[PDB]
């Protein structure tokens, strides 16, 4: 269940252990799921509602949501969450290509006429 | 073809002597041609060895022959004719490749002694093919390197 996005079943099973409490490890698991989902939502979509954000993450409505947003950015609006948008820095570049292409072509010609 | 000569007096052979009393190997390092020897040569005149006086300065300045302007090294060869030349050459590569396998199939069905003669009248695909590969690669490498150097050295 954990290998892919299926997470509702994970939290459902966290309350189902035939052996014992196992809170010791499922705790750590809850924390490492919270932070991962917080990281993944940063790029899934442009906007979220505050109630919807509070509910998709399994915590309720405590100051915990506010604190989690504070720990990150998640600047609010009028019941609005702004998307962090950049995704355009890398493109339109040739100089590094214009150097490593030169290296590559020199390497082609290196072992082409000299006896090997 | 340069040579140097000097006369000898027939008096010396009247005595029965020969000219050029000799003390060293270094005169005999060459032989005259038959054509030079039909004419008088040793029975009338004798040759002298020659060598060339040189100094470094004139050599240092003579080797400039066929050196060329720096700017010539950075030209991009008219990108519109380049592709025309390329996909002109590829066509004869086509028509030759379709003629290669016949000469591959006939590799052994006849006496190899006459196989040399099999070349003489008729061009062979194998040797005639690879010079096109040489041309294509030599051109397309440098055409690509120069563009990179330009797109870095200016702005």
């Amino acid at each position: 269940y954990l290998m892919e996005g299926s997470y509702n079943k994970v939290f459902l099973a966290k309350g189902n252990i035939p052996a014992e409490s196992y809170t010791f490890f499922i705790d750590i698991l809850l924390d490492t799921i919270r932070d991962e989902i917080a990281g993944c939502i940063e790029k899934a979509y442009e906007k979220i509602l505050f109630t919807e954000a509070t509910r998709i993450l399994f915590f309720n409505t405590p100051k915990k949501m506010t604190d989690y947003a504070k720990k990150r950015g998640w600047v609010l609006g009028p019941n609005n969450y702004y998307s962090f948008a950049s995704q355009q820095q890398k493109p339109e570049d040739t100089t590094i290509p214009s150097t490593e292409l030169a290296k590559q072509v020199i390497e082609y010609a290196r072992q082409l006429e000299m006896i090997v | 073809v340069i040579d140097a000569f000097r006369l000898i007096n027939a008096n010396m052979m009247v005595l029965g002597h020969e000219p050029r009393q000799t003390t060293s190997n270094l005169g005999h390092l060459n032989k005259p041609s038959i054509q030079a020897l039909i004419h008088g040569l040793n029975r009338h005149y004798y040759s002298i060895t020659i060598n060339y006086r040189k100094n470094e300065l004139e050599q240092k300045m003579l080797l400039n022959l066929h050196k060329k302007s720096w700017m010539e090294g950075l030209t991009l060869q008219d990108y519109s004719e380049h592709c025309k030349h390329n996909e002109s050459v590829v066509k004869e590569m086509l028509e030759l490749a379709k003629n290669y396998n016949k000469a591959v199939e006939e590799e052994d069905k006849m006496t190899p002694e006459q196989l040399a003669i099999k070349n003489v009248g008729k061009q062979d695909p194998k040797r005639h093919l690879e010079e096109h590969v040489d041309v294509l690669m030599t051109s397309n490498i440098v055409q690509c390197l120069a563009a990179m150097l330009d797109t870095v050295v200016f702005k």
